[PDB]
RNA sequence: AUUAUUGCUCUUCAACGAGGAAUUCCUAGUAAGCGCAAGUCAUCAGCUUGCGUUGAUUACGUCCCUGCCCUUUGUACACACC
RNA sequence: GGUGAAAUUCUUGGAUUUAUUGAAGACUAACUACUGCGAAAGCAUUUGCCAAGGACGUUUUCAUUAAUCAAGAACGAAAGUUAGGGGAUCGAAGAUGAUCAGAUACCGUCGUAGUCUUAACCAUAAACUAUGCCGACUAGGGAUCGGGUGGUGUUUUUUUAAUGACCCACUCGGCACCUUACGAGAAAUCAAAGUCUUUGGGUUCUGGGGGGAGUAUGGUCGCAAGGCUGAAACUUAAAGGAAUUG
């Protein structure tokens, strides 16, 4: 897949486990 | 020698605008487009309908009172196209080959000390 | 199932003072209703005729004219001046590559006091045993080309009304003077007014303005 | 009715996207000193005669 | 690899022009990679230059052509108007005709 | 020899009144018309392969349509755009 | 009106076309170029003001004051964020007409944010010449921008000059192109990518098969979006570059 879009992927995949770990602190 | 007026023609794509007025402007006389000459919305444009245009507009002149006439054709222009569209020499070949006058032509589409932007956006218009 | 035309007045345009053929043109009204009339109502329009068209001679094909109309006296309508244009084509024709065009304006006032802003254009030339293709000036020439020029407009302005404004117009005696106090500076080549936009009138004044005419 | 008639001198080529059309140059009998360059339907040499029905309107390329 | 030494397009010594939009497309596209014709042309056209002339006052009048400056956007300067392609060699040169 | 191999005789006497959109072949003893011999064959040519007989109209061109070939050009394909 | 063709849409509200005058915000057409300038981002209407700069000229002055640079800092396209203003245009989103097997799109319409500006953020772009900086040397040519020097050069007329623009020669410093190649390269190519196994002028920075991955983790910056710094386990025989023929 285009370069960006994965950079994209996985900006979306990291603020996630952003979100995830958030739950715990 | 004759009575002069204003013939201006509009001729842009899609369709092409004839019609007379008085050389102050103000009072119009007799227009009719290509578009009324022919019904089929893609051929509104053709040199063919704006012939039968510049008939119906040289018929009216030599109705009411107008001998003769000057020009000024006119593109879409502004932050469109700026280049003449089909149906506006066919206008003017039909309008001096109706028996009317001419003297002096000028062409009068805007164009700017450019700006606004062009619609369509920077990736073009793609197709 | 009316058709205006068995039912419209008709008329004809005479030009000013400084010209050719004061017989200009033909139009149409309204007949003088009571409530809204061919008089008032408008008539105060204005026309765009090529000076060549009405001067007669052709060393003028370019150089447009704006008659505007004030006042009217029955099948005789009387016009006096909005401005002066440029054909497009001309001013296209000037605009070639590989040169300079330089451009200058100004705003001022005249005797009887019309308001106007007058505009002024040159192009670069060749020095006629030139060897190199283009031919620019340097900004330090082009600012002082504008100064004279502006220095030379706001002169030849304030002269009795546009009246003699116009007629100092029609020789262009402007593009000649211009042309004398440049040549010491650069080459330069065409060299009109271009427009002048007039803008702001003073009063109506049924003297000055019948004054030009007879 | 007026008659016009040329005579045909130097074929100068094919037009119409199809070919069937011929260039040619020619001259007028009745009064010379005068060529015109028709277009024609039918083949054509040098030195044949064509009937103008109309004698002033040449033409050039055809599509 | 690297296909022209004008990279896309003629600008050595400046970094930013500005753009033009594209008169067939509105694509915007750099100033100096624009691809440029001056369309000058009659206001009348090839037929209509006898008929103009007669049905009019003036002796021949004078005619005005039209003087328009065109900007194509490269796929619009390939799809039609001045483009073809051409070969490694050919490519190199910049003179007209 | 019935689901009639073919041939002959009388009788019966259909559609078809020049064929929409489309489409085929063809440039001279050619096209078209016309039969004949041969293959097959016990018997069966409305098929084919050849043959001569009668004998034209119209081009003698072009790239519009369709098909292909060539160059230039892009390619991350090379089991090669299936 | 719009398109390949249409439709959504707009039309007793005289639309669209015309004419005269007015308002708003943005922009700087043509002239504009293998042309200018700036550290780079970037910078094209006029005029006033405010400070800045390179190159040149220089029998001026100081006299080694310099080169390059971890850390640290100034500036930093577009988008995006905060608070106001602005909000013409074009227009992420959304909604729609069509296309399509589907069509969350491409094309058409409406149009929120935005686009502009002020005061603060952010710090990234294929931010590109995919080529660090200073210094030396090595080869030809015609153009061009700035500066300077030279000529009983051309042109401007006045009375000859003085000016000014132009022509020729030269010379510093620029933006580039042309031709060769001694030379370099895996080649494409390259006046540097040359003067390298005949291997050392000075200095900074980065890379060490491909994935895993610019991911996890810790630190730090940020309002946020995110910026900087930045692993491993595991996997894998190739991935990759240039050129050649198909
Ligand atoms: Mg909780
Ligand atoms: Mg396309
Ligand atoms: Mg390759
Ligand atoms: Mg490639
Ligand atoms: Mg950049
Ligand atoms: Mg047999
Ligand atoms: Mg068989
Ligand atoms: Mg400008
Ligand atoms: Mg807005
Ligand atoms: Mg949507
Ligand atoms: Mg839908
Ligand atoms: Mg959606
Ligand atoms: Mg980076
Ligand atoms: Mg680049
Ligand atoms: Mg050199
Ligand atoms: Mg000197
Ligand atoms: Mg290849
Ligand atoms: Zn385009």
């Amino acid at each position: 897949m285009r370069a960006k879009w994965r950079k994209k992927r996985t900006r979306r995949l990291k603020r996630k486990r952003r979100k995830v770990r958030a739950r715990s602190k | 020698s004759q009575v002069f007026g204003v013939a201006r023609i509009y001729a842009s794509f899609n369709d092409t605008f004839v019609h007379v007025t008085d050389l102050s402007g103000k009072e119009t006389i007799a227009r009719v487009t290509g578009g009324m000459k022919v019904k089929a919305d893609r051929d509104e444009s053709s040199p063919y309908a704006a012939m039968l245009a510049a008939q119906d507009v040289a018929a009216k002149c030599k109705e009411v009172g107008i001998t003769a006439v000057h020009v000024k054709i006119r593109a879409t222009g502004g932050t469109r196209t700026k280049t003449p569209g089909p149906g506006g020499q066919a206008a003017l070949r039909a309008l001096a080959r109706s028996g009317l006058r001419i003297g002096r032509i000028e062409d009068v589409t805007p164009v700017p000390s450019d700006s606004t932007r062009k619609k369509g956006g920077r990736r073009g218009r793609r197709l | 199932v009316v058709d205006p035309f068995t039912r419209k007045e008709w008329f004809d345009i005479k030009a000013p003072s400084t010209f050719e053929n004061r017989n200009v043109g033909k139009t149409l009204v309204n007949k003088s209703t009571g409530l809204k009339s061919a008089s008032d109502a408008l008539k105060g329009r204005v026309v765009e005729v090529c000076l060549a068209d009405l001067q007669g001679s052709e060393d003028h094909s370019f150089r447009k004219i704006k008659l505007r109309v004030d006042e009217v006296q029955g099948k005789n309508l009387l016009t006096n001046f909005h401005g002066m244009d440029f054909t497009t084509d001309k001013l296209r024709s000037m605009v070639r590559k590989w040169q300079t065009l330089i451009e200058a304006n100004v705003t001022v006032k005249t005797s009887d006091d019309y308001v106007l802003r007058i505009f002024a254009i040159a192009f670069t030339r060749k020095q006629a045993n030139q060897v190199k293709r283009h031919s620019y000036a340097q900004s330090s020439h082009i600012r002082a080309i504008r100064k004279v020029i502006s220095e030379i407009l706001t002169k030849e302005v304030q002269g009795s009304t546009l009246a003699q404004l116009t007629s100092k117009l029609i020789p262009e005696v402007i593009n000649k003077e211009i042309e004398n106090a440049t040549k010491d500076i650069f080459p330069l080549q065409n060299i009109h007014v271009r427009k002048v936009k007039l803008l702001k009138q003073p009063k109506f004044d049924v003297g000055a303005l019948m004054a030009l005419h007879g | 009715t007026p008659v016009t008639l040329a005579k045909v001198i130097k074929v100068l080529g094919r037009t119409g996207s199809r070919g069937g059309v011929t260039q040619v140059r020619v001259e007028f009998l009745e009064d010379t000193s005068r060529t015109i360059v028709r277009n024609v339907k039918g083949p054509v040499r040098e030195n044949d005669i064509l009937v103008l029905m109309e004698s002033e309107r040449e033409a050039r390329r055809l599509r | 690899p690297k296909k022209r030494a004008s990279n896309g397009r003629n600008k050595k010594g400046r970094g930013h022009v500005k753009p033009v939009r594209c008169v067939n497309c509105s694509k915007s596209i750099p100033k100096d990679k624009a691809i440029k014709r001056m369309a000058i042309r009659n206001i009348v056209e090839a037929a209509a230059v006898r008929d103009l002339s007669e049905a009019s006052v003036y002796p021949e009048y004078a005619l005005p052509k039209t003087y328009n400056k065109l900007h194509y956007c490269v796929s619009c300067a390939i799809h039609a108007r001045i483009v073809r392609v051409r070969s490694r060699e050919d490519r190199k040169n910049r003179a007209p005709p």
